[PDB]
């Protein structure tokens, strides 16, 4: 079956928002520091979810 | 029948094979069920009266 429906859904076209995670700092033999984006600080209202 | 939250009156027969399978019903685009699930693990897809 078809149907129209409402629900929660994302909009057409939405490009949303992009996270990546990386690699750290590393040495040939040793990984070092952590390496981030400043996601931490970024706080997100929840709204629908 | 009876089932769980639900009330009817049906004719269920062994039918095929069209639902979702995993929750336990199935409707046609209106308040009705037509209908299998909830027998473990069939189709008993059911009619009206
Ligand atoms: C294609 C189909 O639905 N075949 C069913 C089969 O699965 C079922 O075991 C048998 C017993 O009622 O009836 C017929």
């Amino acid at each position: 079956i078809t149907i129209t429906y409402q629900g929660l859904f994302p909009y057409q076209g939405d490009h949303g928002d992009m996270y990546v995670y990386s690699a750290g700092h590393a040495t040939g033999t040793t990984p070092q520091k952590l390496f981030v984006a400043n996601y931490s600080q970024d706080v997100k209202q929840f709204a629908n979810g | 029948y009876s089932l769980y939250g639900v009330s009817g009156r049906g004719v269920f027969q062994n039918c095929t094979a069209v639902g979702v399978r995993q929750q336990r019903f199935v409707y046609d685009a209106y308040q009705n069920l037509v209908g299998y699930y909830s027998d473990d693990g069939n189709y008993y897809c059911l009619r009206a009266c």
